[PDB]
């Protein structure tokens, strides 16, 4: 059997994974290692129009801005919007 | 009691002292809460000292209906709101007491004299939080508030 | 009559649920309302000596509170508030005090009148 | 004893039975809310001390069951995260907790039962979600008993208040029977 | 060693990262 | 009452009995902090007898004024010194209550009589904390402290 739940959401009580890494399962997922993951919503409820809004504001940080580890946590946000 | 009940009426002002407060060592031991003045009006002794007065009464109100709620479900259950309320009740509570010169022999200390004017500031700053800051001890057994923050820089070492 | 009905219910179901007004930081809106219709109400119950009002100007202030107008005013500051807002009205607006007075109610358009100075009186006192 | 004093406690006991039942209906709505959550949150768990309860008080013995961290202020008070109970935990509190860095917790049975990398979070989270379903509980019960024993001391309070009421009258009387004949 | 395993950081905040940047979207 | 309140300096030892302790099952109903004697003294009973006396008096003390509290909130809202004085308090309250020759109807009980040094033996382990770990109703209508350990065996 296949266990696939946020700290939140149970969605399930072949599966491609993102390796976690930010990216797409198919029977959206943030990060983590049963499939446990921090954040993991539809594909209705993702958008995607402000993702893109979100993906220039980390890109804008990035350029700032400067100080090591900061900036590292920027890169992130780049990775998980890109995604 | 008959007696002092019935001499209530012959009075113009009146101090009732408390052996609840007396037991506490708050000296003098009156009664915030139940002594009266004919010439406590904002038309006679004007607008700041009635307001200063009526304040300190209801927060001492206040704290006193609050007390014996706080002593079972404990401090940690009330209100940022309430707990600013307690400090600063228990801070003015304290402000209250003085050193009498002719108790010199009771309390140890020397006797004070407080003007009106510094005697209403006193109060004003208290209830306006401007000693927030400052500890509960620093307010007991002194004169003006400059007594308090100098004893609370002692009381630091 | 028509506004001391609404606030005697109103004072009521506040003093059912009065004493965890400062015990109830979690609890639902329906009975936070009723705490803060509550003692704004109370609020406007307490009067200075010596100046006894006429109706027309008690029915004024209560119809404030009942009709809430000043539910977002800080308790603190209600006294001074309808000190400053009663000699307001009777300076200015005595056609209006004239009008509940001389029709024996508050119509619409005194309602209307009273929610312009009220709300607009409000937000230049409570700064 | 004197009717004075009594009136004071009168007063303060019929203030607390309202307070009790209050933050009784409150821990209820919230334990409501919390065992709603703990069923995902069970099924996300299956897959140094330090001590895990909260800041506030009043749940019976939850915070003394479970007791240099610790997350509550209960924790470093009777023996640091602030600020939990509250709002109900998130994993993003066990995060917080794990990037400042056994588990001990109370473990939900029933409203009147309880017990004593990235997995690193995943169990501080589990502890997290059960504990507050616990406390949330065993705060509804205590509060139920403490509004009950509140109850019954103002029926026992009110009827020493009358004996003494009725007391008080029928000495005076006697005494003033006596000097007159 | 991933950039982020340099100065820093924990797999941690590298998740309450991810996650948050998930939820803002 | 003026009877009674008259009585007491007629009398060198006082036994004062309570309703309350009665209703609770404690017999005999002896309230321990209202009973006195004159020979309660050290030099007359001797250092160890006085201290062991004085000692059960302060912790039962210190749980009665206490009874406030735990009427209300019961007994899971105290710190844990006080909650450890308590279960000791009650471990003693039943303690001193024993099974009479003459009771024996209503105990349900074979009465007992117990030596004083075995009295002053078992409130002394039981203040030093060497039954914490024993079960309260142990104590309760025994007669010496080994029939309390017994009894906590048999229990579990």
């Amino acid at each position: 059997s296949f266990t696939f739940a946020s700290p939140t959401q149970v969605f399930f009580n072949q599966v491609d994974v993102p390796t976690l890494r930010p990216g797409l399962v198919v029977v959206f997922v943030s990060s983590g290692s049963q499939l446990l993951a921090e954040e993991a919503v539809t594909l209705d409820m993702l958008d995607l129009g402000a993702a893109k809004a979100n993906l220039e504001k980390a890109q804008s940080e990035l350029l700032g801005a400067a100080d090591e580890a900061t900036r590292a946590e920027i890169q992130i946000r780049i990775e998980a919007n890109e995604a | 009691d008959p007696a002092p009940a019935t001499t209530f009426a012959h009075l113009d002002a009146t101090t009732v002292l408390s052996r609840a407060i007396a037991e506490l060592g708050i000296y003098p031991a009156v009664d915030p809460l139940d002594s009266t003045s004919r010439i406590m009006d904002p038309n006679i002794v004007g607008s700041e000292h009635y307001d200063v007065a009526r304040g300190v009464q209801k927060i001492l109100q206040d704290y006193k209906s609050l007390q014996d709620i706080i002593a079972i479900l404990g401090m940690d259950e009330l209100s940022e709101e309430d707990k600013l309320t307690v400090s600063r009740a228990r801070k003015i509570q304290r402000f209250l007491s003085q050193p009498f010169q002719v108790a010199e022999v009771f309390t140890g200390h020397l006797g004070k004299l407080v003007p009106l004017k510094e005697t209403i500031k006193g109060f004003q700053q208290i209830l306006a939080g401007e000693y927030d800051h400052l500890p509960e001890q620093a307010f007991y057994m002194v004169g003006p508030i400059e007594e308090a923050v100098a004893k609370a820089d002692k009381l630091a070492e | 009559k028509q506004v001391a009905g609404t606030m005697k219910l109103e004072l009521a179901q506040y003093r059912e649920v009065a004493a965890f007004a400062q015990f109830g930081s979690d609890l639902d809106a329906a009975t936070q309302q009723l705490l803060s219709r509550g003692v704004r109400l109370t609020e406007l119950l307490k009067q200075g000596q010596y100046s006894p009002m006429a109706i027309e100007e008690q029915v004024a202030v209560i119809y404030a509170g009942v009709r809430g107008y000043l539910d977002k005013l800080e308790p603190s500051k209600i006294t001074k508030f309808e000190n400053a807002f009663l000699s307001h009205v009777i300076s200015q607006h005595q056609a209006l005090l004239g009008k509940i007075r001389t029709d024996g109610k508050i119509s619409e358009e005194s309602d209307a009148k009273l929610k312009e100075i009220v709300t607009n009186f409000l937000a230049g006192f409570e700064a | 004893a004197t009717l004075k004093d009594i009136t004071r406690r009168l007063k303060s006991i019929k203030n607390i039975q309202k307070i009790t039942k209050s933050m009784k209906m409150v821990a209820a709505a919230k334990y409501a809310r919390a065992e709603r959550e703990l069923k995902p949150a069970r099924v996300y768990g299956v897959g140094l001390i330090i001590g895990v309860s909260s800041d506030r008080g009043l749940c019976g013995a939850i915070h003394s069951s479970v007791a240099i961290i610790g997350v509550g202020d209960k924790i470093r008070s009777i023996l640091t995260f602030k600020e939990v109970g509250r709002r109900p935990p998130t994993f993003g509190d066990a995060s917080v907790i794990a990037l400042e860095l056994s588990i001990i917790f109370n473990r939900f049975r029933s409203v009147i039962s309880y017990k004593t990398e990235y997995s690193l979070a995943n169990i501080i989270y589990y502890s997290l979600k059960e504990s507050t379903t616990s406390e949330q509980s065993a705060r509804m019960t205590a509060m139920d008993n403490a509004s009950k024993n509140a109850s019954e001391m103002i029926d026992k309070l009110t009827l020493t208040f009358n004996r003494t009421r009725q007391a008080v009258i029928t000495k005076e009387l006697i005494e003033i029977i006596s000097g007159a004949a | 060693v991933a950039y982020w395993r340099q100065a820093g950081l924990s797999y941690i905040r590298y998740s309450q990262i991810c996650a948050k940047a998930v939820r803002d979207a």
